[PDB]
């Protein structure tokens, strides 16, 4: 529930996402690919619902990572949108949009879509 | 290689 | 180039987006629908590529809004992902994903997808 | 009426 | 009403869609890009709601094209899902998903998403 | 591989999808929800690549179901796009778009997006 | 109820 | 060059 979001999560491909959830709705942290060499790390920022519904509902959240750091610049950004579900086996279920900077001619094939499930294992 | 996965 | 993104933008449905691009790649601002007024205003946070390819290539960016402010809470969040294209008429073309908090049984139908075009009006 | 759009 | 959907339509990039709507809900036809000529032509199959709500509500429909014909094989398929809106200027507004055949290791980046608007030109 | 698509598949929510794959690319069959009472069944049509690549690649495919039968009409249509992977444990991995017929005012919130994995178990 | 799942 | 669009 709420603050249970703060921690270290892993998706099904081994990428690690470390986040801090602020009392009023901010999400801040770092994302890094598998292999995990120390700059494969990128900055992320986002928002989540800080006062979720009291029925059995999940907590809505989302975040962005622009794929530029001090070593590499992949001229793309990914946004993940989903919901957090607390329990003995907590998870964050998401779908994502990856847009690349393209010329006008290749604009139609600029975005990929996918889904990820993050767990604490 | 795209940084997002692996 | 941060300066080109910074400003007041509007989409085809009349919603307002006020954003400032910082030199480290951060995006901050507020989002509002056409009803105007004070609250319909929600905080937004995002990232953009501060060092884009030259060419006539667009700049990739993305931002999130959780639909809760001090007057309402819709229990949902939207993420827009797209690219800024500068020139005479600068535009931000996007695709978005709206997810609502649901129970496990209705989770298969929690997310809406769509697309938005923003035209610039002020820095 | 969701606040994203009118 | 099947008659309104049946015809030749074109999207904003200059691609051609020729379709016939049958009374049991079936959609059949051909798809072509702006290069024209014979083959750039691929077979399409889909379904639509043959009994739509009255109102000024749109008719829901969807169709698939596998990008293989007798001259080329791109090893991919696209599905468009949207709605037909009749009136003076009839339009079909859609969103599409393009999936390519990949190895397991690249499967996370197999699908592109986008949107298309078709304007009618002939029955 | 190729014809291995023909059969009875189930997604993670218990819905059953029965398909016949034609030598030249056609996909035909029926889809029915869990509970399985005999009209919860809907007709589907689609296409697949009939000559896939010989490296370890999956087979691209897609299909549509308009949600009208003799009993109910939900004024919507769903399209699934993905790829088939043969092996000792065959599966079809997909993402889908569900559009509803709406008025002009509600057009912006007309489409849902999701993902499904179909297995023969 | 939407016919698609359950 | 994918045949969907030019």
């Amino acid at each position: 529930a709420e603050a249970g979001i703060t921690g270290t999560w892993y998706n099904q491909l081994g990428s690690t996402f470390i986040v801090t959830a602020g009392a009023d709705g901010a999400l801040t942290g770092t994302y890094e690919s598998a292999v995990g060499n120390a700059e494969s790390r990128y900055v992320l920022t986002g928002r989540y619902d800080s006062a979720p519904a009291t029925d059995g509902s999940g907590t809505a959240l989302g975040w962005t990572v622009a794929w530029k750091n001090n070593y590499r610049n992949a001229h793309s950004a990914t946004t993940w949108s989903g919901q957090y579900v607390g329990g003995a086996e907590a998870r964050i279920n998401t779908q994502w949009l990856l847009t690349s900077g393209t010329t006008e001619a290749n604009a139609w094939k600029s975005t990929l879509v996918g889904h990820d499930t993050f767990t604490k294992v | 290689c795209h940084p997002q996965n692996t």
